[PDB]
Parts: C-alpha cells; structure tokens; sequence
C-alpha cells in the first residue's frame, strides 16, 4: 500500500483492478514547524537597582523595608555585575529567582565592615546581628553583599555609620529597632545621663581606606520572598521569541495554545480588545502583545487526498489531489505541479483546450487519460 | 534552619531498581532543583547527575548516563533516585543538594549496599 | 568533562602551623561579567557529608571562618590554611561548577 | 430618597473578546433594562448648610454608578466589607495630577472626604489634604493610573467583584438632561480589572470638599456641593444578546 | 440568498458560469 498511490488505491479500493475515476486513499495534513511564544513587554520593572545604586544606604540598625510588587523582577542584572562578594541564598536557588516568583518582595539595606557580614545570616549569632538586623533560621531569600570601601571610608574616618550594640533583648528577625534611648547596663538608673555605668548602646565606626580585608565597610542587602493566597502581581521576566508569519507554528499569545498560521489582517481591534472570534466562538485574530498589530490566524491546511488514476486496464498512472490545499507547501511535488479551485494536482498537465468531462475532479476541472 | 532529610538506606538486590527520596523542610521543591550526588568509599567523590521539578529534563555525567534514572515530584517535599544494575561498585553513600555556588545542604548519608 | 586532580593529597603539620595545598584545574574556569571563578571548596569530615568551606573560589563561608582565602585567576586555585585545629582535620576537595558536567577532586588529607 | 429608569444604560464589553458583525449572547452580570436606578442627592445646600447622605450602599453582585456633576463634586469611592480598621477595604481618590488607588485596612470617619484651598495669587484649585482615613494597615496595593474624573456631560461607571478580580467600567458623554438619564445606548468599556482578593459587601462615594466647606462654621456658606447627585444601580445574573459592529464595539442590546 | 475542525466545503463539479451556460 506504501509504496506508491495506485497501490494505496488498490489497497483502499481491496481489489487488484480500479476503475476510471477519482479516489481518495488518505488524508493530507500540515505539522507544525515550530513553537512561537510572545508574553508583552516587561513595562513594569521593580527598582532593585535604584536600591543598589542608592548614594547612602540606610543604617544597619535601621535597615530601609520596602514592599516592592505590581513590577517584573529582574535578577540578571545582579548576576551579570561582578561588584558581589557573597551572593548567599537561603531556601531557594539564586537560578531560579527568574523561573520562579512570589507574591511580595521585601527589601533590607545596610552597611557594615568586612568582618561582621558574615554574622548577618539566618541561624548565625553576632555582636551586631543580635541588636542590629535579625534574620529566620526557615527563612527563604538570598543575601547580597559587595565591597564599598572606596565609597564608604576616608582618611579622616568615616563616622556617618552607626551600629547599636547593646540591648535587652535580641531583636526578632524582620522587626527594627531604633530607640536612641540612654542604655542601663549598670543597676544604677542613667536618667539621660552618661555615667560609669551607662554607655550609650549606638556607635559609630571607623573607616579608613587601608583597613584591609575583613575591615572595609561593605554594603550588604537582604531580600526577602514570601507567598500569600492573594493573586501575584510582581514575577520574572517571561521568555519571547520571534514572530513568523505565513508559516505553520504553535502559538501562546498568553494563553491562546493554538496551532496555526499567522498572517497580517486589516481587521482593527478597540484597544482594550486582545483576542477575536468568529460565529462559531473560534479564535480568528489575536493581538500580539509586543507590537500592536492585528495578526489573523487561519490554521494550518488540510484536506484529503484523491488518487486520479484511469483503469489499470488502459495504463498504470496517476495523479494526486491534494484537496483545499495550496501546494506551495507539501507522487512527489515538482511533476507537472498544476493549480486549481478544489486542490492542485501533481502528475497532470493542464491543457488550454477543452473536452468533455472524463473523471470530475470539481470545480469544472476534470482529467482524462489523452496523448 | 534548612535541612535535607533522605531516606533512611534499605538493602537491595542485584538487577532490582530502588528508589531514594529526600525530604527538605523550610521550603519548598518548586524553587529547588536539586542535584544527586553518590560518595564511593576510599575514592574521589563524583556527581551523578541534575533534575528540575517542572520540567526535568534530567543530565547526567557521561559514566552515570542511562543507568542512573533521577525524577522530581511535584508535590510532597520529595524527590526520588532511581538504580538498576545495581553491582559491588554501586555500594557508595548517597547526597542531597542545594544547587547553591556550591552543593549547599547535603543528605544525612544514605549507605546503600547490595549483596546476598 | 574535567580532569581534576589535588596536591600532594597527603601531608602532615605540627598544630598551629601553616599548610601548603593546591589543586590545578584546567580549561581555565571563567564566566563572562562576574570575574569571580566557579571552584568552590568543601570541607569534609569522616561521618557527616562535605560542606562549603569557600565558594567562588574567594568568599568565607559562615562558621570557623578562619581565613581559607584563595588567589587564583582559574588554572590554578590555593587554600593555604594559617593555623590548623580539630575542626580543620579533615578532607578538602575542591570542585568545578562553570562547565555544566563538574568533577569533584580526589582530595587532600590533613591532620594534626 | 428617589428613583428613575436605566432605559438601556449600564451594559459593558463582558469580556476583551474582539467580535465584529456578531450578535453574541452572554450570561453575565448585567443591569437589568428599565430598572430603577436610586438616585441619592449627596449635599443639598440653601446659608450654605449641609445636608450629609453618603449612606453605606449594599454593593450585593455590583454597583451600576452614575453622575452628571461637571463640578467634579463626587471625587472617590469606597469599598469594604465592614468600613474599619479590622477588614481590609478598597479606597479610590481622584486628584487633580494623577489618581491613587490605596486597598489598606483603614479605619474610616465618620465623613471621609477630599481637602482643597484656593490660591489666591496662584488662582488655582490645589488640594489641601487628604483627610479619608484614620488609618493605613496592610497596604497591599498602590495602583497609580491617569485620571478619568476629569471633565453636563454624563459619567458612568461599573463595579464588579469576581475571583479577587475588582473590575472598573467606564464611559463619558455629555447630555443636555440634568435630572434624567439619556434615553440611548452607550457600552462601557473596561477601565481598569486591577486584582484585589478582599470581600466587597458595601459601598460608599466620597465628595469633594472645598476650603471654605472646612471652615470653622458649621454652614458651608463659601462652596456649594448643591449640584452632586450620583445614580446607583444594582447588576442581576442576565442573559443579554450584544450586538456588535465591524469596527467591534456594541451598539445596541436586548434584555 | 446569502471552521477546520475536519469540516471541510468540496466545491461543486459545476461551477455556477457553467450552471448558467446550461
Ligand atoms: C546599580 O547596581 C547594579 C547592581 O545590580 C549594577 O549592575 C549597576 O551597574 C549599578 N549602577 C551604576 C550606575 O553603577
Ligand atoms: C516592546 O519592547 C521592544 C524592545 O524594547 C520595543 O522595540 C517595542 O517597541 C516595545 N513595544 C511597544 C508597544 O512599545
Ligand atoms: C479498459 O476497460 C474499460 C472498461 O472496462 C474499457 O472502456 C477500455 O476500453 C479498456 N481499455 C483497453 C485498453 O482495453
Ligand atoms: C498560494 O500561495 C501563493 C503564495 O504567493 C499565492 O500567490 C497564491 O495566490 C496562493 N493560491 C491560492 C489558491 O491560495
Ligand atoms: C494556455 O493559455 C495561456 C494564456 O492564454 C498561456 O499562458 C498558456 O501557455 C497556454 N497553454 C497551452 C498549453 O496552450
Ligand atoms: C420603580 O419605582 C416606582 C416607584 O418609585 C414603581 O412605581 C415602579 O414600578 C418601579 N419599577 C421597577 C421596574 O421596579
Ligand atoms: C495627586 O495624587 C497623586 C497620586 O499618588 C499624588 O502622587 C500627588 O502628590 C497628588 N497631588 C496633589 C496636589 O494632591
Ligand atoms: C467605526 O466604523 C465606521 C464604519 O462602520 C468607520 O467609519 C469608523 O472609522 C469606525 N471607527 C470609529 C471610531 O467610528
């Protein structure tokens, strides 16, 4: 039956002998090319960089919380910088912060030297993160920190930082405190005064520019990711590929999952307008979200396929029709290739002149077996 | 704090198929995709392989390729390691990761060891 | 595919005295933008399963950070150790993570 | 309070479908064709005194909100399930640059409303204050768009609530009738569907307030909000049949 | 007087110039 259409004729027809006429073995059918995805533009950016780009960050005692959403999340800018020193994550992979999102960010930025980043960590007990900035043991996020020597120390001595160092009580992880109040380590009470047994919990440190490693001041920023059962408005850039037009290809215009041929329309959609139907509630015509242009989608061609054959008898030749089907895509194409309403035949020669009908074929066209 | 808790080590049997799975607490897998890693005793450690949960597509090194199957659950705080051909070199001790610049937490310490 | 190997994988110190240990890598480990290289170092006693003792072949993790500091532009990588303690006879191996199929190294044993 | 017949007012695009030449028919949350719309008289103003009726309107299904100032007296809305501090509640304030839409848990006022003095060397309208809620707990969203509250001629508006989906409609045309709506089809097109999860079980609007209505008199003889007047309609689960035309907007429909 | 689900239209054998030429 495979090996050629008047054996696939005689295989549908279960006799060694066909008739004159038209018959149709199989059906003709167009696999897609490929896969097209387009998701819109990434409009909305959450400012992480104007965070790592601010001139003076907030101290580490009273570390900036911000609750940034509504925008797209952007981690390859922080991947592609090489100013990190210890890029860190804790419950989640620094990977998959663009393939996976959260509902709300939260933002931490703080200064201190070299030696004392290390003690900002989840799980991890120090003389500045007790009293300054605490962190969960199940918490989920990454830690950032990058050197800020140049910026952050001077000759003289960089005092604008300040750390507090004694308290009562640690702080709770996600909470800040930034009470100025006189510290009452001694029993007797400080009142506001400054005393032998009352030292002032908040410090400022020294910077120079040859402290060396673990003594320069470094910027250290802290990002937090949580889920909430509201819906998420703030997620990672979304892969786009290129448009491809007048080609069979599987398309997600955000959601669509359709297979068709995308071609420009003149059709004018409202503005608030994306998709587009028919009668029947079939997609017709969607809107690309990068652009703004109208691309109708007709899907891809099919049709049957009718073997033209003339009795075995008389000869042993054929000629295909591939019904409804423009044959600019596809016996093999290329062989007397001839166009028509209801298909294109391969393997017929068109002739001017006309007969009467011998096999029908449609559309007024009909073959016959003629020298 | 983050901690990945294996499966305890079973016996096995040579040419049967046994399955490993690793639990982790204070997350979750979907932003995890974490690597499988076997130790062999008095020998240089070696990776087996990497999976992801959506969308595995599963690479292995070349010595451990079409021999050591690895999938990831979806659900459950799970991932499962498949083994077949099971022979006396295959006796090593098994570990979780983290995907971290460096395998972040690893497993407790899985000995599996197939014999008679 | 990475050959890896450690030196001398076998050395012996008095208490408190510096160790001179370096495993060569090849293909010259290097990432575009981020000049950092991608061999972090383990740390690996006998009973409990290897930890990061640096990564990105400079970056002290948390825990006896005592220096572990490496100088290397990606063929060869050191982890000098000043002073070595209980906590630091162990086993350390040093692993590639730029190319995505890594191999870890034979190791290097030290004690006190 | 008042009443008066929606004709065919109200009815919006159900969804971003793009139809043209296609008489569609959809089950969907509409306002049902001559209904009764409520027409509340916000302020009435003789001596300047105020007359103060923002009652708490059931938002039930949705609201069908209409007005005709063109004094821009009605500024904003209200949303909350219980009007406090202890359930979140949906807040809308217009102003003259921009608008904010604030969904926190406030703890609302007797009157909340909008502040704006006058300038005299400036001779311009600049807002004061903002003088709405007591407090600003959970503030999960902060959506910022352009203004529509911004220049007879008829305002409408829908509100709708679904799958933590706040749905806003809208559509401007002026009318020579000042008490009555007008008596033609006009389809609201979508506005904003920002995603809000809270429950919406009442509804208030806020008014725009003048300097000399914050004097320290209790008659606003200064500014007279006479002219507000905001329509209300309820949605009912409908079966409407839109028709829609070439260029795919709806012209007319059928209840 | 005045879809590709499998639906297909076969177009008629006599075109509606040749209807009328009959
Ligand atoms: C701001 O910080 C980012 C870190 O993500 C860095 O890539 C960028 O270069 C910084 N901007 C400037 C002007 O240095
Ligand atoms: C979408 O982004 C691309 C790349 O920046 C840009 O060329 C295009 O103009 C954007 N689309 C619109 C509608 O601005
Ligand atoms: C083949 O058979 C058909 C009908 O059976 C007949 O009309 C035709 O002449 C035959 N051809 C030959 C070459 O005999
Ligand atoms: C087939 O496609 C070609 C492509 O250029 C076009 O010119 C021709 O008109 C098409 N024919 C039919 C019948 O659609
Ligand atoms: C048929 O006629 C057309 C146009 O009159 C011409 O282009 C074509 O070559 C002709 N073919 C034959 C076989 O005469
Ligand atoms: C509207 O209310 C009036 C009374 O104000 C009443 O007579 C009329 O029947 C009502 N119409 C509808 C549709 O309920
Ligand atoms: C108007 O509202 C916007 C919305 O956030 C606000 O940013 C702006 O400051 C307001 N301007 C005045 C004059 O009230
Ligand atoms: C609407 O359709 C009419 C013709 O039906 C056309 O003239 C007009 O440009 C289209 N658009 C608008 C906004 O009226």
């Amino acid at each position: 039956c495979a090996l050629d259409p008047l054996s696939e004729t005689k295989c549908t027809l279960k006799s060694f002998t066909v008739e004159k006429g038209i018959y149709q073995t199989s059906n003709f059918r167009v696999q897609p090319t490929e896969s097209i995805v387009r998701f819109p533009n990434i409009t909305n950016l959450c400012p992480f960089g104007e965070v790592f780009n601010a001139t003076r960050f907030a101290s580490v005692y009273a570390w900036n919380r911000k609750r940034i959403s509504n925008c797209v999340a952007d981690y390859s800018v922080l991947y592609n910088s090489a100013s990190f020193s210890t890029f860190k994550c804790y419950g989640v992979s620094p990977t998959k912060l663009n393939d996976l999102c959260f509902t709300n960010v939260y933002a931490d930025s703080f200064v201190i030297r070299g030696d004392e980043v290390r003690q900002i960590a989840p799980g991890q007990t120090g003389k500045i993160a007790d009293y300054n900035y605490k962190l969960p043991d199940d918490f989920t996020g990454c830690v950032i920190a990058w050197n800020s020597n140049n910026l952050d120390s001077k000759v003289g001595g960089n005092y604008n930082y300040l750390y507090r160092l004694f308290r009562k009580s640690n702080l709770k992880p996600f909470e800040r405190d930034i009470s100025t109040e006189i510290y009452q380590a001694g029993s007797t009470p400080c009142n506001g005064v400054e005393g032998f047994n009352c030292y002032f919990p908040l410090q400022s440190y020294g910077f120079q520019p040859t402290n060396g490693v673990g003594y320069q001041p470094y910027r250290v920023v802290v990002l937090s990711f949580e889920l909430l059962h509201a819906p998420a408005t703030v997620c990672g850039p979304k892969k786009s590929t290129n448009l491809v037009k007048n080609k069979c290809v599987n398309f997600n215009f955000n959601g669509l999952t359709g297979t068709g041929v995308l071609t420009e329309s003149n059709k004018k959609f409202l503005p608030f307008q994306q998709f587009g139907r028919d009668i029947a509630d079939t997609t017709d015509a969607v809107r690309d979200p990068q652009t703004l242009e109208i691309l109708d989608i007709t899907p891809c061609s099919f049709g049957g396929v009718s073997v033209i054959t003339p009795g075995t008898n008389t000869s042993n030749q054929v000629a295909v029709l591939y019904q409804d089907v423009n044959c600019t895509e596809v016996y093999s194409t290329g062989s007397n290739v001839f166009q028509t309403r209801a298909g294109c035949l391969i393997g017929a020669e068109h002739v001017n002149n006309s007969y009467e009908c011998d096999i029908p074929i449609g559309a007024g066209i009909c073959a016959s077996y003629q020298t | 704090e983050v901690q990945l808790k294996q499966s305890v080590a079973e016996l096995v049997r040579p040419g049967a198929s046994v399955k490993v799975s690793c639990t982790a607490s204070g997350f979750n897998i979907k932003n995890i995709y974490m690597h499988w890693v076997k130790q062999r005793p008095e020998q240089g450690l070696d990776w087996i392989g990497r999976i992801d949960p959506a969308n595995g597509n599963s690479r292995y090194a070349p010595k451990f390729q079409d021999k050591a199957t690895i999938t990831a659950d979806t659900s459950s705080n799970t991932a499962y390691l498949q083994l077949s051909s099971l022979t006396s070199e295959d006796t090593a001790i098994y570990y979780c990761a983290d995907e971290g610049w460096g395998f972040a937490n690893w497993g407790q310490g899985t000995l599996v060891t197939v014999s008679a | 595919d990475i050959v890896m190997t450690q030196s001398p994988s076998s050395l012996t110190v008095t208490a408190g005295e510096k160790v001179t240990m370096s495993c060569k890598s090849s293909q010259s480990l290097l990432n575009s933008g981020n000049q950092k290289n991608y061999l972090t170092w383990y740390q690996q006693k006998v009973g409990q399963p290897p930890k990061l003792l640096i990564y990105w072949a400079s970056t002290r993790d948390p825990g006896v950070p005592d220096r572990f500091t490496g100088s290397g532009f990606g063929t060869d990588f050191t982890l000098t150790i000043s002073s070595v303690q209980a906590e630091d006879l162990a086993v350390y191996y040093c692993q590639n993570d730029y190319s995505y199929p890594l191999t870890f190294g034979a190791g290097t044993k030290v004690e006190l | 309070p008042a009443y008066t017949n929606s004709f065919t007012r109200g009815v919006y695009y159900p969804d971003k479908v793009f139809r043209s030449s296609v008489l569609h028919s959809t089950q969907d949350l509409f306002l049902p064709f001559f209904s009764n719309v409520t027409w509340f008289h916000a302020i009435h103003v003789s001596n300047g005194t105020k007359r103060f009726d923002n009652p708490v309107l059931p938002f039930n299904d949705g609201v069908y909100f209409a007005s005709t100032e063109k004094s821009n007296i009605i500024r904003g809305w209200i949303f909350g399930t219980t009007l406090d501090s202890k359930t979140q509640s949906l807040l809308i304030v217009n102003n003259a640059t921009n608008v904010v839409i604030k969904v926190c848990e406030f703890q609302f006022c007797n009157d909340p409303f909008l502040g704006v003095y006058y300038h005299k060397n400036n001779k311009s309208w600049m807002e004061s204050e903002f003088r709405v809620y007591s407090s600003a707990n959970n503030c999960t969203f902060e959506y910022v768009s352009q203004p529509f509250l911004m220049d007879k001629n008829l305002r409408e508006f829908v509100f709708k609530n679904i799958d933590g989906y706040f749905k806003i409609y809208s559509k401007h045309t002026p009318i020579n009738l000042v008490r009555d709506l007008p008596q033609g089809f006009s389809a609201l097109e979508p506005l904003v569907d920002l995603p809000i999860g809270i429950n919406i079980t009442r509804f208030q609007t806020l008014l725009a307030l003048h300097r000399s209505y914050l004097t320290p008199g209790d008659s606003s003889s200064g500014w007279t909000a006479g002219a507000a007047a905001y329509y209300v309609g309820y949605l009912q689960p409908r079966t409407f049949l839109l028709k829609y035309n070439e260029n795919g907007t709806i012209t007319d429909a059928v209840d | 007087v005045t879809k590709f689900n499998g639906l297909t239209v076969l177009p008629p054998l006599l075109t509606d110039e040749m209807i009328a030429q009959y």
